[PDB]
């Protein structure tokens, strides 16, 4: 009943893709046309209910949306997680090298 | 002695379960760390009792396994070590799983890696465990050796390895 | 009655072989300090910082506004070359003086001249020797002043459009601001002189000190101690060298601060960021990185409750967060315009970092005076790489060292003076020995 | 090299100690 | 609570603690020095100089 | 082991071409990256930006891929951030910002080879060593 | 760099910071040289 | 090497906890400190017994009589820091006995973390911790350092083991 | 005229809100076809009160006065948000950003150490319907968020944390975790907070404001470790108003 959250986090899609509703922002360097600058799109348009979502965010040029396109399958959602969100811990999630 | 003792039974068409059943408590009780004489301290006083506990029970050979049915190795606590961390490892040595300090950029976790105890022998023969937070409480037993239920209570035990008159 | 390794202290009586241990010493410092700046000169590389040089000399003459233009990038070396000759070819001269009294001129002086010979023990002629150079002080800081005001300036790290030589025309004659420096608190927030911030108080802290200094000296020459004075002193050779020992660590313990948290009479461009800017670099730098991906540094709250990047100070300033919480008291030009009434302005923070300022706090956050004896720059755990010691470590630590040893000399000297005074300093009498007449403690 | 010169200007001060005790000097 | 000179002082009209208690039960009041704190290190403070008065 | 031509092998550009430096180019690109890279680039990894290393596979994945000579020289010239989409120039050292970053004024054509050779070679030597901080030293 | 002219003379000027050095050094060969009397 | 071997009994024994440590530090630092102060005041209470300012030459090794005063010393230590030594005797056997009975303390010490018989912790401490995570003290801070060399330098330093911690295992604290 | 950095600087006066004269008895009229934002909200706080336990059944504890050790760190500034005009004439304020946080801790008598974090992140509040103008009666009423006053990378004292940590007692191998549960397992709290701010005095020129402000909140309880105090929190605030 005591349960460690961030813990759980990673048994669910979190551990294994981009959550585009709690994962650190420098994880989105891991695919290529993605950071700085849809990256910076992506986290402060979260949260997303599905990974589709994120297409709609306004003012994506042509060849942002087909980057997006290309990489909808290394994105997953899940529920927001408080513990991940707070702090501004997707901009600054005190991890460095 | 132990491994010796198990393949034996199996070469010989006994399963899991009963190879394992048929390891004496006494022997499995020497393959754990907290009677190494060289786990004490030196203002840490009286029985070995007083520390871990008055045992009980053998509660059986834990055997671990990822998600993809990989065995997996407890990697044990050297004596030198008052604390080790909890690295999970396969026939070959290559890191499978742990328990992660950092969690954010976490490869390895238990959760990830869908890693399940399953015992054979002792008190928990044949009982599986999968959800993390247990699989994790026996995989931190398990660094210790042998895994044994304590009574901690009648002599108000601290928790703390002590050494042994050989020690002494 | 000395050794050899007391050797010197047979000079005390002999006036004449004193003067040219004295001015041969003087040339050997004119050396160093000429020998020394060509050998920077002859390795300096002016595309690279100073302080990514090991320079300690080029950068006391560009601060004099010789060699540097705007931003303190060098122009013209011709300069640095000509103060070094300079010293170098001067140093032959006091040799010359220096070595001709201590081996060949007259051992004693009084006896070939009245005006150049002086007995220690002789108050009114020790006030006059002190009241000549304490004249000649007064005209060398007349002479800083005279270099701010009538011959081309001097370097102004707050300048605006980053830094620049500029002549001073209002130096601060204000005794309360020049005056109310000696009496603010050496403790953080403060900081005694060593806070002193622009060059108005620095020139007119100068016109003080050169009146006060020659007004001093006429003052020494025209009178003799008062009784009061007589009776609280010693007055020998080695007691006047204690004082001055005393004084000179003093001196070299300021001198240590002042390089470690002054940035404007040792500007950053050329000595480097000091601890405390550099600190503060680093959280304005990854304040900048943070923002620009997204960040809301204003409402970030960090691991213990405080702000991740912007906090208050005790007495309620915003401040940047993290361990630099301690060096709030930093001001520097590439952080000023960010701070508001309040501390720095979050309005500000958003809307109107510039480049050159994100380039500034990268270039001293990765230059913080930290390094290695072997100079390998950074912490402690770092790997080889980077050939860095700050300037201001080298001169702050160097000048620690001697000031401690200038007041181990001052103790000795001044112990041993009082002694020889009183005529004990080479043993207890047997047959007068003090204690044998003093009553028992119980 | 250097080695050349700071050879030379090291014997200098040896060898004025050198002339002077030869020379029976004020040492 | 087995407390023995607590009452003693209590009657007399020390009352509240540095800490900002009182036993009446009323909290943020300032005793000022004679609180039981400062109560207990007068008398300490009076030992020693007696211990020292003895002494001479 | 030593440095076997195998090791200073590495891609020309993005079409799989590959150059053999020397070992006398990689030397001076090891002692041109400490003279005008190391301080904030020590180790492969960045001070001031320490998500975005030198490692081989983080170049790989940068836009314009940076794997290579060409793109390393480029960047030298004209850097971009990681996905290529703005010039930023004015806060990182490079030939065009020179003005600004006088370590980049006295820098040849041939110097930017030898420093890209060297972030290229590096990680052969090195391995996780390579960009992967303090973990590593 | 020194100017051109001088240039020559750079070797020399590498080791000219050391010379005070060496009159400390010179003392003591000079009382060697009279036995550290 | 033997800087290593410090580092070592730190992280692993916390040997500086250790108190046969503690009584070694004491008979190290108190030699030094009799050395030193032994030493200054003999040179600071000599007898006047020639007329030069170098008095080293007014001694002579076959000469009866003390060189310095023992009576003054007295007075000065008695009067600066209450006590001071009277017998010459006690005084030099005193110096023998501080330095080597350090030493000797520091051994048995040693002698028990050959065992792994350590003064690492404090029960009552880390039973209040456990419960209590309001709780720090000096010691609980200790072992966090400890904790960290252990993790960090094991690999290394004990090679034959073939320690392979992934990065996410190491104890760090935020951002470093 | 007003004060420059080098006059405030170590007086105080930087967590001190500005104030209005006695004379700014105005009213500030409200547009429905326009916008408007707070450019500022500051908020200082006077009073910081934390409700006891009362041990027994029905006796309803009191708010008690506390000490704050933590000293001129505690007023939130630069706050800014939405100032919408709903369909009823009701105003709401929504924020957007600013310094909203800070931590503070107070001392009851006893010595207990109560550190909250004061904040109104989030906050969104409320007038009456039919406002038109904002005057010295205005009212606006608000919940705000307050997150765990430690994130999660904090690690306590034996090296635990949430996001971070060990998830045991290591300093006792071979204890039973079952009475260690709440201090080894560290949990993200995420309350809310209520406030009122109260508008006494108004520039109609300028468009600031200034008043009081009341607010109830819980205070830390150390991811889980302990229950929270429930604080109300009193002060007076400042804020200027903008056509957005
Ligand atoms: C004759 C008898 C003497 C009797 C004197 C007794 C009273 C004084 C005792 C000394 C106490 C000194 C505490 C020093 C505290 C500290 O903050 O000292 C440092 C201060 C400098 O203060 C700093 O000064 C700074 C000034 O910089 C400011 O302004 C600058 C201007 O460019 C920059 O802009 C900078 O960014 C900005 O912050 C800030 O104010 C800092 O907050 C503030 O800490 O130094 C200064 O006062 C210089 C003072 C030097 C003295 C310290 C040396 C002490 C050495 C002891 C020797 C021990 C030997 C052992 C003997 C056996
Ligand atoms: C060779 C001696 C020896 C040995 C090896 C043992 C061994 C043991 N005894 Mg036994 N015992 C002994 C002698 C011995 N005993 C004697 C002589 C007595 C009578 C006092 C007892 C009475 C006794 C009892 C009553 C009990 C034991 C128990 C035990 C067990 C636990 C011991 C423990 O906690 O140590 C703790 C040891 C220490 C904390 C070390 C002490 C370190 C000393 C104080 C340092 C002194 C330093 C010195 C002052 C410095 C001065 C030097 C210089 C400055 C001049 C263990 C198997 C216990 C048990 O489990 O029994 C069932 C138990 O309850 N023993
Ligand atoms: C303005 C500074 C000054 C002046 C003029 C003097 C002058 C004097 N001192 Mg004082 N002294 C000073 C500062 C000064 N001292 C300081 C700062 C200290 C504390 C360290 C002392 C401590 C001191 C002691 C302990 C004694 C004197 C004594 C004397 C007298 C004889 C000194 C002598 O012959 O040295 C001769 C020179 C030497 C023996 C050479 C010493 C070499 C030093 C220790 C090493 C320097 C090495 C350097 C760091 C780097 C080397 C690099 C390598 C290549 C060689 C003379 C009156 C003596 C006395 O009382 O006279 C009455 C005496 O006993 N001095
Ligand atoms: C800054 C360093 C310094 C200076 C300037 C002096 C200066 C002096 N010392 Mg001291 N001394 C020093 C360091 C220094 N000493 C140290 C470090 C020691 C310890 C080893 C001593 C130990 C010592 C003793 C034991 C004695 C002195 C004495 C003297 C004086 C007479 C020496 C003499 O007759 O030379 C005789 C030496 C020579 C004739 C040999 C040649 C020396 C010359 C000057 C070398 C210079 C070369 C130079 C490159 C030439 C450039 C010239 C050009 C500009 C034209 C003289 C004033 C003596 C004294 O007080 O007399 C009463 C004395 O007895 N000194
Ligand atoms: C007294 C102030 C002082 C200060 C702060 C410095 C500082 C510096 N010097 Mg300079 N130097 C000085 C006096 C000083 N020097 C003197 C008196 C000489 C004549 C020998 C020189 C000759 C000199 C040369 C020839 C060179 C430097 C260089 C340097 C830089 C590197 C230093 C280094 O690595 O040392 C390494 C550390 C040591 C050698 C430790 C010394 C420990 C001493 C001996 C113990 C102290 C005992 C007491 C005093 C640094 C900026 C170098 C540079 O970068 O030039 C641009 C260089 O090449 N210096
Ligand atoms: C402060 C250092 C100092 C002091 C106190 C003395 C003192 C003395 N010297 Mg010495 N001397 C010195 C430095 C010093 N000298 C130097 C540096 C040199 C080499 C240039 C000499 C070379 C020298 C010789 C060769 C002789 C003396 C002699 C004398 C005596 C008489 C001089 C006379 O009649 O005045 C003469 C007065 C003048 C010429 C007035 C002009 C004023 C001066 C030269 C210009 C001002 C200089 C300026 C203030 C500083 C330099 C500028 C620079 C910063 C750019 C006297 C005891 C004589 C002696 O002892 O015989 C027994 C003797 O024969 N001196
Ligand atoms: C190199 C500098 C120097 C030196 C060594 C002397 C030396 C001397 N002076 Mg002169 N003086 C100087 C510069 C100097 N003076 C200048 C520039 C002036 C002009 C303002 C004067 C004006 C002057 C007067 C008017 C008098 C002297 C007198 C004296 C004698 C007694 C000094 C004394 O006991 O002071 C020791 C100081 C005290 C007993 C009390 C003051 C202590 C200070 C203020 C405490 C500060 C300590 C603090 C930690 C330092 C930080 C800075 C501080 C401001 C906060 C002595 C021979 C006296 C004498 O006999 O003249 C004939 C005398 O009456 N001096
Ligand atoms: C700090 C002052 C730096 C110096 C000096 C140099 N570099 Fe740098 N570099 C720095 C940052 C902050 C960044 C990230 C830029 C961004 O996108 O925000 C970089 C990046 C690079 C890269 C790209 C790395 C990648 O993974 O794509 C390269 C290839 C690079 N820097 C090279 C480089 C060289 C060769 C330098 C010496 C001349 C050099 N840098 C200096 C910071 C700094
Ligand atoms: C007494 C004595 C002593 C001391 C001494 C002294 C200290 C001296 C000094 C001296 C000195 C101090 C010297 C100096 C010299 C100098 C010189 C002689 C110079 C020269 C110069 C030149 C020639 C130049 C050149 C140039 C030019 C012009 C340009 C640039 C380049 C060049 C550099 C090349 C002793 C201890 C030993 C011993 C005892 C006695
Ligand atoms: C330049 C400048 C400035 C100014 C300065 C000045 C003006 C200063 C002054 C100063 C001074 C004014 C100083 C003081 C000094 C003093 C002292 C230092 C003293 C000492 C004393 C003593 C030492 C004593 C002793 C004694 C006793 C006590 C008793 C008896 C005995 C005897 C006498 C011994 C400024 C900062 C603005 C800025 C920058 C520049
Ligand atoms: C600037 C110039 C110049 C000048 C020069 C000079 C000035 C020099 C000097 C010189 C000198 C000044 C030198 C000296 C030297 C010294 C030495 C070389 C020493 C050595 C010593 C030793 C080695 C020691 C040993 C010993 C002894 C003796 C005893 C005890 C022990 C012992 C072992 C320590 C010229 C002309 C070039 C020209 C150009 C420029
Ligand atoms: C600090 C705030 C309260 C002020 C304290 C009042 C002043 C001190 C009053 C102490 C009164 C006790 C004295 C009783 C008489 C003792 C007579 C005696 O010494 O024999």
């Amino acid at each position: 009943e005591l349960v460690n959250v961030v813990d759980e986090k990673l048994g669910t899609a979190y551990g294994e893709k981009i959550d585009l509703n709690n994962t650190n922002i420098a994880a989105f360097i891991q695919y290529r046309g993605l950071y700085p600058t849809l990256a910076k799109l992506i986290v402060k348009n979260a949260p997303y209910e599905s990974v589709e979502d994120v297409l709609n965010i306004p003012g994506l040029t042509e060849r942002q949306k087909q980057i997006l396109r290309e990489n909808l399958e290394h994105f997953t959602v899940t529920e927001v997680e408080t513990a991940l969100v707070e702090g501004g811990d997707r901009y600054n999630n005190g991890l460095y090298k | 002695e132990i491994n010796r003792r198990v393949q034996a039974s199996l070469a010989s068409g006994a399963t899991l379960e009963e190879a394992w059943s048929a390891i004496p408590e006494k022997l499995a009780f020497y393959d754990y760390i907290g009677n190494n004489p060289a786990k004490g301290g030196l203002f840490r006083t009286g029985p070995m009792n007083k520390g871990d506990g008055i045992a009980q029970a053998w509660k059986g050979h834990a055997v671990f396994r990822n998600k993809e049915g990989e065995e997996l190795f407890v990697r044990r606590m050297p004596a030198f070590f008052e604390s080790f961390p909890v690295i999970l490892t396969d026939k070959n040595g290559v890191v499978k799983a742990d328990i992660p300090f950092r969690r954010a950029e976490s490869k390895y976790s238990f959760e990830q890696q869908g890693v399940t105890v399953s015992f054979y022998g002792g008190e928990l023969n044949g009982q599986t465990f999968t959800d993390p937070p247990t699989v994790k409480s026996y995989a931190r037993k398990a660094i210790f050796g042998e895994i044994f239920e304590f009574d901690t209570e009648t002599l108000n035990s601290d928790g703390i390895f002590r050494t042994s008159p050989r020690g002494w | 009655g000395f050794a050899w390794w007391a050797g010197n202290a047979r000079l005390i009586n002999l006036s004449g072989k004193l003067l040219g241990a004295h001015v041969a010493h003087a040339g050997l410092i004119v050396f160093w300090a000429g020998a020394m700046t060509l050998f920077e000169l002859a390795h300096f590389i002016p595309e690279k910082p100073m302080y990514e040089q090991g320079l300690i000399l080029i950068p006391h003459i560009a601060t004099l506004g010789w060699g540097v233009g705007p931003g303190g990038e060098v122009v013209d070396t011709f300069p640095f070359f000509v103060v070094g000759v300079v010293h170098l070819i001067s140093s032959a001269v006091l040799g010359f003086g220096g070595v001709y009294h201590a081996i060949r001129g007259p051992e004693t002086l009084e006896e070939y001249s009245s005006f150049f010979g002086y007995d220690w023990k002789d108050k009114n002629k020790m006030t006059t020797i002190l009241g000549f150079h304490l004249i000649v002080l007064g005209i060398g800081a007349l002479l800083l002043v005279a270099k701010a005001m009538f011959f081309g300036g001097l370097y102004d790290t707050w300048a605006p459009g980053g830094g620049d030589v500029r002549v001073i025309t209002n130096p601060t004659l204000d005794p309360r601001v020049i005056f109310g420096y000696l009496l603010k608190s050496p403790f953080g927030g403060e900081g005694w002189i060593v806070s002193v911030n622009n060059l108005e108080d620095v020139v007119g802290g100068h016109i003080w000190i050169g009146l006060i200094c020659i007004a001093g000296g006429i003052w020494h020459i025209l009178t003799t101690p008062f009784g009061w004075a007589r009776r609280a002193f010693i007055w020998s050779g080695e007691a006047y060298l204690s004082y001055s020992l005393g004084a000179l660590s003093m001196m070299g313990f300021i001198a240590t601060c002042f390089v470690w948290f002054n940035n404007t009479v040792y500007p950053s461009e050329f000595y480097g960021p000091t601890g405390p800017e550099a600190s503060q670099a680093q959280a304005m730098t990854f304040l900048i990185r943070d923002q620009k991906l997204g960040a809301n540094v204003g409402s970030a709250q960090g691991p213990t409750g405080l702000g991740k990047y912007l906090m208050r100070s005790p007495t309620g300033e915003i401040i940047f967060g993290g361990e630099t919480m301690r060096f709030w008291d930093f001001r520097g030009p590439w952080l000023e315009p960010l701070r508001g009434p309040n501390g720095l302005d979050l309005n500000k923070i958003k809307n109107d970092i510039q480049p050159w300022q994100e380039r500034r706090a990268a270039e001293y956050m990765t230059h913080a005076p930290l390094g290695s004896l072997n100079s390998v720059g950074g912490v402690a755990t770092e790997i080889n790489s980077v050939n860095f010691v700050s300037p201001r470590s080298w001169l702050a630590t160097s000048h620690f060292v001697l000031a401690f040893f200038f007041l181990v000399g001052h103790l000795w000297h001044a112990g041993r003076a009082r002694a020889a005074a009183a005529g004990f300093e080479k043993g207890i009498d047997r047959e007068s020995e003090p204690v044998l007449s003093m009553p028992s403690l119980d | 090299a250097q080695l050349t010169m700071i050879a030379m200007i090291g014997i200098a001060g040896p060898m004025i100690i050198f002339l002077l005790a030869v020379r029976r000097g004020n040492l | 609570q087995g407390m023995f000179v607590l009452p003693f002082m209590a009657r007399l009209g020390v009352t509240g603690s540095w800490s900002g208690w009182s036993i009446t039960g009323e909290t943020g009041i300032d005793p000022g020095f004679w609180s039981f704190e400062g109560v207990a290190l007068a008398h300490i403070v009076l030992s020693g100089l007696l211990f020292l008065a003895a002494c001479w | 082991a030593e440095l076997t031509p195998e090791v200073l092998t590495v891609p020309l550009n993005s079409e799989g071409k590959t150059i053999t430096l020397t070992e006398k180019q990689y030397l001076e690109g090891k002692r041109l990256f400490q003279y005008a890279c190391a301080s904030c680039h020590v180790g492969g990894i960045t001070k001031t930006n320490p998500s975005l290393d030198l490692r081989t596979e983080t170049l790989a994945l940068a836009t314009p891929p940076r794997d290579n000579i060409e793109g390393l020289v480029d960047y030298m010239k004209n850097p971009t951030t990681y996905d290529g989409e703005q010039e930023i120039a004015e806060v990182h050292p490079s030939l065009r910002s020179a003005d600004i970053f006088p370590k980049m004024r006295n820098l040849t054509e041939k110097d930017l080879v030898a420093i890209a050779g060297h972030i290229l070679v590096e990680p052969k030597i090195l391995g996780d060593k390579w960009g992967g901080g303090k973990v590593y030293y | 760099k020194l100017p051109e002219a001088y240039a020559i003379f750079d070797p020399l000027v590498d080791v000219l910071p050391v010379i005070p050095v060496l009159f400390l050094a010179l003392a003591f060969v000079w009382q060697a040289a009279v036995g550290f009397r | 090497a033997i800087f290593r071997f410090l580092l070592f009994f730190q992280g692993f024994h916390n040997w500086t906890l250790n108190p046969f440590h503690m009584m070694g530090v004491a008979g190290v630092l108190g030699g030094a400190l009799l050395c030193a102060i032994h030493g200054a005041t003999v040179e600071n209470t000599l007898f006047q017994d020639g007329e030069g300012a170098s008095t080293f030459r007014a001694f002579n090794p076959t000469q009866a009589e003390e060189t310095y005063s023992m009576v003054t010393a007295n007075r000065f230590w008695s009067q600066i820091f209450g006590i001071a030594f009277s017998n010459k005797r006690w005084l030099h056997f005193f110096m023998l006995f501080v330095p080597v009975t350090g030493l000797w303390m520091s051994a048995i010490g040693v002698v028990g973390l050959a065992l792994n018989l350590r003064s690492y912790d404090f029960i009552s401490q880390e039973i209040r911790a456990a419960e209590d995570p309001e709780f720090e003290t000096f010691y609980t801070k200790n072992l966090l350092l400890n904790e960290g060399i252990r993790a960090w330098m094991a690999p290394q330093d004990q090679p034959h083991e073939n320690f392979v911690f992934p990065e996410e295992v190491l104890p760090r604290g935020n951002a470093l | 005229q007003t004060l420059t950095y080098d006059d405030i600087v170590g007086t105080g006066l930087a967590n001190k809100c500005p104030t209005l004269d006695d004379t700014a008895r105005g009213a500030y009229p409200i547009d429905s076809s326009q916008t408007y934002r707070i450019a500022r909200l500051c908020l200082q706080p006077t009073t910081f009160l934390v409700k006891e336990e009362p041990k027994n059944k029905r006796q309803e504890a009191e708010f008690v006065p506390t000490k704050l050790v933590t000293r001129e760190t505690t007023s939130l500034d630069q706050i800014q948000g939405e100032l919408k005009v709903n369909s009823d004439g009701s105003l709401t304020f929504v924020e957007e950003d600013g310094i909203d946080f800070q931590p503070v801790t107070v001392q009851m008598a006893g010595g207990e150490r109560i550190p909250l974090l004061f904040t109104v992140k989030n906050l969104v509040a409320s007038t009456q319907p039919n406002v038109t103008s904002i005057t010295t009666s205005t009212d606006f009423k608000g919940e705000f968020n307050v997150p765990s006053y430690r994130t999660a990378n904090f690690l306590d004292p034996k090296g635990r944390g949430l996001a971070s940590g060990y998830d045991s007692a290591i300093a006792l191998p071979q204890a039973k975790e079952e009475e260690l549960a709440r201090a080894n397992v560290k949990r993200f709290s995420l309350t809310k907070g209520q406030i009122s701010l109260n508008v006494a005095k108004v520039d109609g020129r300028t468009g600031e404001i200034a008043g009081t402000f009341e607010s109830e909140q819980l205070s830390d309880d150390d991811m889980g470790a302990h229950e929270p105090h429930e604080v109300k929190i009193q002060g007076v605030f400042y804020a200027s108003i903008e056509p957005a």
